[PDB]
RNA sequence: AGGGGAUCGAAGAUGAUCAGAUACCGUCGUAGUCUUAACCAUAAACUAUGCCGACUAGGGAUCGGGUGGUGUUUUGACCCACUCGGCACCUUACGAGAAAUCAAAGUCUUUGGGUUCUGGGGGGAGUAUGGUCGCAAGGCUGAAACUUAAAGGAAUUG
C-alpha cells in the first residue's frame, strides 16, 4: 500500500501460510515456521541455510499439516515417494 | 498421632543425601551425628530428626526409595544402564514374514532372506 | 534495573531487536512488559472505568475491585487490559501491564484517493465479545471518530482519524463494548486486500539468526 | 433448564412406550423408565446349605435357583440405594459398577 | 394458585353466570 | 427443491476455501455459472476450472487460491437503475478500492465497473470479494 | 431462508403481514384506536 | 535433492523388519491412509518401511537445522520410550524430559522447569498431550512418532511406525541420532554401520 | 343407547393418625374401566426444536436391501470389505450461542436458496361481549377501562 508519490505507508507486510495462502497474524500463536537443511555433496548439512516453510495455526488444529508438508516437500524434491495427487 | 511433619522429614531428606556414608542403623550414633552435621534448636526436634533418619536407612537396606538418591546408589544405577548384550534381538539366530509383508519388499526392490508363512484370522 | 528471564527479552536489551515490527511479523510471544515499553516508550495509559464486585461468605460480603486500561501510541499499536484486585491502586498498576503485553497492530488506509497519509481504516470489520458487536466503517476526511465516548478513546489512542461505527446488543457493559472494539480492530491485518495478494519470501527468524546472543 | 440429553428415558423413534408397576409402591411408568434389576439367588441361602446337604435324600443334589425380575420407579429407586444422586460429569457414565 | 385448580376455578364461575343470565333471556 | 444453481455452487466454493480446500466440485452446471465463474476468474479470485460431461447438465470443478474471502448472490435478480449501483456496492463491498458486483444487462453478465463504461445496468446477481 | 418471502412479486404478504403486527404497538393501537378522545379526561388537550 | 546413498539399505530394511515396525494398529484414521501399505487378513495394516525411513531423514534434517543443540526436547511419557530418550539426548545434546510432564514447562516463565525450545519430539502424542498441547502456544515446532491410529492434531512431521512394540519405539530413537550425527559430521562415513547396537535404547522390564 | 360387568376404582361409607384430617395409610364400593352405533376435538398431543434442497469434522456399534469374498461351520447361519436408506451414540470446535449446550441451534453486520406460522415488558386475561360448532361439559375467534418498575432466562459464591 503506497500514496500519491509511491511511498509504503504500511507498518509491516504479514506472512501468508504456504498449505493455504492466508495472512498469518501477529498474535497467530499456534503458527510455526520450519526450517529444513541444505545438504553439500558429501552428505553433510551445509550452516546456516535451509528451505523454509511456514504453516497457520488453523491448517495444524486441524490435522492438515502432515500431508501439506508431504505435498510441499516432495515437490521441492526433500522426498520422492511420500505424496501422491491421487487419493 | 505419631505422624511426622515436613519440617522433619524434609530435614531427614537432605541429611541422607549428603552424609550416607557416615550415618548408621543406630539412633544414638545418629544422635550425634546431626549436632555435627546440622544446627538444630531444640532437644526434641533433635531427636525426632535423628528417628526419621535412622527409620530410612533400614529402608534403604531392603531396597532403594522413591524420593531419595545418593552418590552411591546413582554411581550403581548409571553402570547398570549401558547394559547390552551380546547378541542383539534384532541379530538372525536363523526373517520370517508374512505374505503381504513380503509383497512390499518386492516393491521396494530390496533383495532380503525372506521366508513366508500362511496367517489367518 | 531489568535481569531478562526469555530468549526474546536478552534480545531487546542488547539491541538486536530494535522495532517492534519484528515481534510481529513473526509472532513471537511477549511474556515480559519491559520488551513492549523498550521499543514503544511513547505509550500513554488510561483507565477507563472501576467498578467494584462482591462474593459471599460466611462473615459477609467480599469486596474487590476491577479496573480496565488502554494503552496505545496514537501511531498504529494499542493494547487493553483489565485486572482485579484487592485495592484500586493496586488493580490500576497490574492492569496497565497486562495491557502492554497485548499491543497488537492496525491497518490504515483511504476512504478515496491515496492522497496524503493513511486516515481510516482499510477495510470494514466487525468484533464481537459477549453479545455485543461494534462495526468500524470507513469515512471521509472530516468525520471525525463518530463514537461514543468509551470507544472514541481507544480509536484515538490506535491513530485512526475518521471512521464510523455502528453497535449491536448491551452496549451497557463497558468491558465487553471495549473488548469487541478492540478484537474489530486488531482484525485489520488479518483481511486480504489485492494488494497484498504479492508473494514474498520468509524472513529467518530473529531468534535464529542471532542465536548465540539469545542464550545468554 | 435440561437436565438429560435422554429425558431420563430411552425413548427414541417411538411415540408411545406401555407402562409397569413398581415393586414398592405400586406406581405406573414407562417400561423404557423404570429401573430394573434381576434377583437371583439360591433357594436355601449360604448359611443353611450345610444342614441341607445332610439331610438330602440324595447325593449329589444341586440346589435350585429362584429368578425374577424387579422394576422400581425413582422415587423407590434413590431410597432403597438401588441408584444415588450422582455428580454432573459422573452423570454420563453408563458403565455399571 | 396453581395454574391448574385457577382454570377449574374460573370454569366454575363461567358455568353460573351461564344460567343467573339465562333467567332473563 | 432446488431454486437456484448458483446459489448452491457460490456456497460450495465458500465453504471450501474457508476450510482451506484448494479445490471444489459443483453441480450441475449453468451458463450463469461459467459467466460468474470468468468475471471471478478474470480478476484472479479462483483460478482454472473444467467442465465434466454427462449429458445430464454436467458437473464442474474449480481450482482455488486463497484470495477469496466471499462470493454469494442476492436473491431475486433486483431490478437496479443505472444511479443505484452506488447505493449497492456501498452495502457490500469492504471498500471502495477494491471487490466487485455482478450484475446481468443486455450487454451479458459484467462486474459494475465495466458497467459504468459501458452505461448498462439491468438486474443484479452477486459479489465477489 | 428465514420467515418471510423474497420474492419480487411477493410485496402483498409484506404489506398485509406487517399492517396486521403494527397492532402489538403501544403507541400505534391507541393513536388509530382514538383512546385520547374517549377515555381521556382532558380529551386530547394541553391544558384543562 | 538428496545423493543416492541416502535410499532403504538392505541392512537397515533388515533392522526394520525384524523389529516389527511394519506392523500397524487394527484401526486407521483418514489422516494416516497415505503410509498404509496393504491389508492382511486378521486386520492388521502393514506400513510401508519405504516412507518410515524418508519421513525419518527428513525429520533428521530439521533437526540438524537448529543450531544450538539443547534447543531440542525430546519427551516421552511411557515406559517403553524414557531409556530411549535418555540416550538420545546423550548422543546428541538434546535436553531430554523423561517421565511425567509438569504443566507449565513451556509456558511458565518462572517455574524451575522452564523449556522454550525450537523444536520437540514426542513418542505417542496420544499421552504426551500435555506437551503437543502446550507446543501450541509458544510456536513450536512437533515431531512425533505416529501410529496408524495415532492423533494428528498439532503434528507437522509424523514418522510412521508401530508404537505398541518395544523393539520398534526404541530402534526409531536409535536411527534418527545416526542421521543428525551423520548430518552433523560427527560420523565418518555414511556407508559403514554405527558402532553401537540397538539394544542400548531398549527398555528393562525387571 | 344396547351388551358385558372378573379386577382396579372420581363419588359415597367406614377404621386409624391428628389440635382439626370432610387428606395421605387400611377395608368396602356406584359411574368408569371392556365391546357395538354415534358425539367431543382436547394434553408437558414435547425433540418444549415446521417443511423441501445444497454444502461443511473425526470413530465405532445396529436394523433392512444389494455387491464382492466358491471366506468357515453344518449361501440357510456366521465372518471380512464396500454401498444405499433408517433409529441413534462417542470425541472435538473451523463455527454458533447470554449461557446451559448444538453436526444442527453452523455456512447470519462478510447480514438475500424457496416457502408457511407465530411474538412485541409484567398483570387485568385466554376474562367480558358478539359470532359460529356441540345433546351437555365446552371448543375456535377474542377486547377495553384500570394497575404497575420491574416479572423473566442460564450460570457464580454463600
Amino acid at each position: 500500500m503506497e500514496n500519491d508519490k509511491g511511498q509504503l505507508v504500511e507498518l509491516y507486510v504479514p506472512r501468508k501460510c504456504s498449505a493455504t495462502n492466508r495472512i498469518i497474524k501477529a498474535d497467530d500463536h499456534a503458527s510455526v515456521q520450519i526450517n529444513v537443511a541444505k545438504v553439500d555433496e558429501e552428505g553433510r548439512a551445509i550452516p546456516g541455510e535451509y528451505v523454509t516453510y511456514a504453516l497457520s495455526g488453523y491448517v495444524r488444529s486441524r490435522g492438515e499439516s502432515d500431508d501439506s508438508l508431504n505435498r510441499l516437500a516432495q515437490n521441492d524434491g526433500l522426498l520422492k515417494n511420500v505424496w501422491s495427487y491421487s487419493r | 498421632g505419631r505422624v511426622r511433619t515436613k519440617t522433619v522429614k524434609r530435614a531427614s531428606k537432605a541429611l541422607i543425601e549428603r552424609y550416607y556414608p557416615k550415618l548408621t542403623l543406630d539412633f544414638q550414633t545418629n544422635k550425634r551425628l546431626c549436632d555435627e552435621i546440622a544446627t538444630i534448636q531444640s532437644k526434641r526436634l533433635r531427636n525426632k530428626i535423628a528417628g526419621y533418619t535412622t527409620h530410612l536407612m533400614k529402608r534403604i537396606q531392603k531396597g532403594p526409595v522413591r524420593g531419595i538418591s545418593f552418590k552411591l546408589q546413582e554411581e550403581e544405577r548409571e553402570r547398570k544402564d549401558q547394559y547390552v548384550p551380546e547378541v542383539s534381538a534384532l541379530d538372525l539366530s536363523r526373517l520370517n514374514v508374512d505374505n503381504q509383508t513380503s509383497d512390499l519388499v518386492k516393491s521396494l526392490g530390496l533383495k532380503l532372506p525372506l521366508s513366508v508363512i500362511n496367517v489367518s484370522a | 534495573g531489568w535481569v531478562p528471564v526469555t530468549k526474546l527479552g536478552r534480545l531487546v536489551k542488547a539491541g538486536k531487536i530494535t522495532t517492534i515490527e519484528e515481534i510481529f511479523l513473526h509472532s513471537l510471544p511477549v511474556k515480559e512488559f519491559q520488551i513492549i515499553d523498550t521499543l514503544l516508550p511513547g505509550l500513554q495509559d488510561e483507565v477507563m472505568n472501576i467498578k467494584p464486585v462482591q462474593k459471599q461468605t460466611r462473615a459477609g460480603q467480599r469486596t474487590r475491585f476491577k479496573a480496565v486500561v488502554v494503552v496505545g501510541d496514537s501511531n498504529g499499536h494499542v493494547g487493553l487490559g483489565i485486572k482485579t484486585a484487592k485495592e484500586v491502586a493496586g488493580a490500576i498498576r497490574a492492569g496497565i501491564i497486562i495491557a502492554k503485553l497485548s499491543v497488537i497492530p492496525i491497518r490504515r488506509g483511504y476512504w478515496g484517493t491515496n492522497l496524503g497519509q493513511p486516515h481510516s481504516l482499510a477495510t470494514k470489520t466487525t468484533g464481537k465479545c459477549g453479545s455485543v458487536t461494534v462495526r468500524l466503517i470507513p469515512a471521509p476526511r472530516g468525520s471525525g471518530i463518530v463514537a461514543s465516548p468509551a470507544v472514541k478513546k481507544l480509536l484515538q489512542l490506535a491513530g485512526v482519524e475518521d471512521v464510523y461505527t455502528q453497535s449491536n446488543g448491551k452496549t451497557r457493559t463497558l468491558e465487553n463494548t471495549l473488548k469487541a472494539a478492540f478484537v474489530a480492530i486488531g482484525n485489520t491485518y488479518g483481511f486480504l486486500t489485492p494488494n497484498l495478494w504479492a508473494e514474498q519470501p520468509l524472513p529467518v527468524s530473529p531468534l535464529d539468526i542471532y542465536s548465540d546472543e539469545a542464550s545468554a | 433448564p435440561k437436565k438429560r440429553a435422554s429425558n431420563g428415558r430411552n425413548k427414541k423413534g417411538r411415540g408411545h412406550v406401555k407402562p409397569v408397576r413398581c415393586v414398592n409402591c405400586s406406581k405406573s411408568i414407562p417400561k423404557d423408565k423404570a429401573i430394573k434389576r434381576m434377583a437371583i439367588r439360591n433357594i436355601v441361602e449360604a448359611a443353611a446349605v450345610r444342614d441341607l446337604s445332610e439331610a438330602s435324600v440324595y447325593p449329589e443334589y444341586a440346589l435350585p435357583k429362584t429368578y425374577n425380575k424387579l422394576h422400581y420407579c425413582v422415587s423407590c429407586a434413590i431410597h432403597a440405594r438401588i441408584v444415588r444422586v450422582r455428580s454432573r460429569e459422573d452423570r454420563k457414565n453408563r458403565a455399571p459398577p | 394458585m396453581r395454574a391448574k385448580w385457577r382454570k377449574k376455578r374460573t370454569r366454575r364461575l363461567k358455568r353460573k353466570r351461564r344460567k343467573v343470565r339465562a333467567r332473563s333471556k | 427443491t432446488r431454486s437456484s444453481v448458483l446459489a448452491d455452487a457460490l456456497n460450495a466454493i465458500n465453504n471450501a476455501e474457508k476450510t482451506g480446500k484448494r479445490q471444489v466440485l459443483i453441480r450441475p452446471s449453468s451458463k450463469v455459472i461459467i459467466k460468474f465463474l470468468q468475471v471471478m476468474q478474470k480478476h484472479g479470485y479462483i483460478g482454472e476450472f473444467e467442465y465434466i460431461d454427462d449429458h445430464r447438465s454436467g458437473k464442474i470443478v474449480v481450482q482455488l487460491n486463497g484470495r477469496l474471502n466471499k462470493c454469494g448472490v442476492i436473491s431475486p435478480r433486483f431490478n437496479v437503475k443505472i444511479g443505484d449501483i452506488e447505493k449497492w456496492t456501498a452495502n457490500l463491498l469492504p471498500a471502495r478500492q477494491f471487490g466487485y458486483v455482478i450484475l446481468t444487462t443486455s450487454a451479458g453478465i459484467m462486474d459494475h465497473e465495466e458497467a459504468r463504461r459501458k452505461h448498462v445496468s439491468g438486474k443484479i446477481l452477486g459479489f465477489v470479494y | 431462508g428465514k420467515g418471510k418471502p423474497r420474492g419480487l412479486n411477493s410485496a402483498r404478504k409484506l404489506r398485509v403481514h406487517r399492517r396486521n403486527n403494527r397492532w402489538a404497538e403501544n403507541n400505534y393501537k391507541k393513536r388509530l384506536l382514538g383512546t385520547a378522545f374517549k377515555s381521556s379526561p382532558f380529551g386530547g388537550s394541553s391544558h384543562a | 535433492s538428496l545423493p543416492a546413498t541416502f535410499d532403504l539399505t538392505p541392512e537397515d530394511a533388515q533392522l526394520l523388519l525384524a523389529a516389527n515396525t511394519h506392523l500397524g494398529a487394527r484401526n486407521v484414521q483418514v489422516h494416516q491412509e497415505p503410509y498404509v501399505f496393504n491389508a492382511r487378513p486378521d486386520g492388521v495394516h502393514v506400513i510401508n518401511v519405504g516412507k518410515t525411513w524418508e519421513k525419518l531423514v527428513l525429520a533428521a534434517r530439521i533437526i540438524a537445522a537448529i543450531p544450538n543443540p539443547e534447543d531440542v526436547v525430546a519427551i516421552s511419557s511411557r515406559t517403553f520410550g524414557q531409556r530411549a530418550v535418555l540416550k538420545f539426548a546423550a548422543h546428541t545434546g538434546a535436553t531430554p524430559i523423561a517421565g511425567r510432564f509438569t504443566p507449565g514447562s513451556f509456558t511458565n516463565y518462572i517455574t524451575r522447569s522452564f523449556k522454550e525450545p525450537r523444536l520437540v519430539i514426542v513418542t505417542d502424542p496420544r499421552s504426551d498431550a500435555q506437551a503437543i498441547k502446550e507446543a501450541s502456544y509458544v510456536n513450536i515446532p512437533v515431531i512425533a512418532l505416529t501410529d496408524l491410529d495415532s492423533p494428528s492434531e498439532f503434528v507437522d512431521v509424523a514418522i510412521p511406525c508401530n508404537n505398541r512394540g518395544k523393539h520398534s519405539i526404541g530402534l526409531i530413537w536409535y536411527l534418527l541420532a545416526r542421521e543428525v550425527l551423520r548430518l552433523r559430521g560427527a560420523l565418518v562415513d555414511r556407508t559403514q554401520p554405527w558402532s553401537i547396537m540397538p539394544d542400548l535404547y531398549f527398555y528393562r522390564d525387571p
